[PDB]
């Protein structure tokens, strides 16, 4: 009010932010998965 | 002076002077109620709904609302949509060049207490921090029915303005 303008003061929250990604499995539960690589462009096995 | 005196929320006209002042107050508040000129501030998902009030389903011209998008002719301002850090001095400046019997109404949930962007970095956590807002219109698509209801709430407040009765200092 007293500067009759807006001022930029450092952060204060009413409510602290709460993420919930702390509950998380370390390994990604998706599997390895198959490929779709073309039979031309993957390496031929020896013999 | 009397040690007991009725509150201005509780007082009734008893002097003929008070009947005159109350009817004159009613005429002033009544012209303030009917003619009703906000300013188009709307900027975001909360601005199409302001246009939905101008749409031919929920008309505002039948209420006397019309958007003189020029803040010197405006009675009130409808803060609508989100409010960013980058804009907010312009919001203050648009509030500055308004005439004195003014109000401002916070359409939209971002416009009060941040809303959906309460934890962003470049956002004002509701337009409380800029202008003194008298009616909030909640709703994240704040309903045309709700926006009009906010206007009727504000008009009830306008009926209780008592600009004339305070010359007697009640
Ligand atoms: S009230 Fe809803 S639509 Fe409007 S700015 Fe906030 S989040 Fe967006």
């Amino acid at each position: 009010e007293e500067k009759r303008r807006v001022v930029y003061e450092p952060l204060e929250l009413t409510q602290a932010f709460r993420n919930f990604s702390a509950g998380s499995t370390a390994w990604e539960p998706v599997g390895p998965g198959r490929d779709d690589r073309p039979d031309s462009f993957k390496l031929p096995t020896p013999k | 002076m009397p040690t007991d005196f009725p509150l201005p929320s509780q007082q009734k006209p008893n002097s003929a002077v008070d009947y005159t002042l109350t009817t004159l107050d009613a005429v002033a508040n009544w012209a303030r109620q009917g003619s009703f000129w906000p300013v188009t501030f709307g900027l975001a998902c909360c601005a199409v709904e302001m246009m939905h009030v101008s749409a031919p389903r929920y008309d505002q011209d039948r209420l006397g609302i019309i958007f003189r998008a020029s803040p010197r002719q405006s009675d009130i301002m409808i803060v609508a949509g989100t409010l960013t850090n980058k804009m907010a001095p312009v919001l203050r400046q648009v509030y500055d060049q308004m005439p004195e019997p003014r109000w401002v109404i916070s359409m939209g949930s971002c416009a009060n207490g941040g809303g959906y962007y309460h934890f962003s970095y470049s956002v004002v956590r509701g337009c409380d921090r800029i202008v003194p807002v008298d009616v909030y219109v909640p709703g994240c698509p704040p309903t045309s029915e709700a926006l009009m209801y906010g206007v009727f709430q504000l008009q009830r407040k306008m009926r209780n303005t008592k600009i004339t009765r305070m010359w007697y200092r009640k």
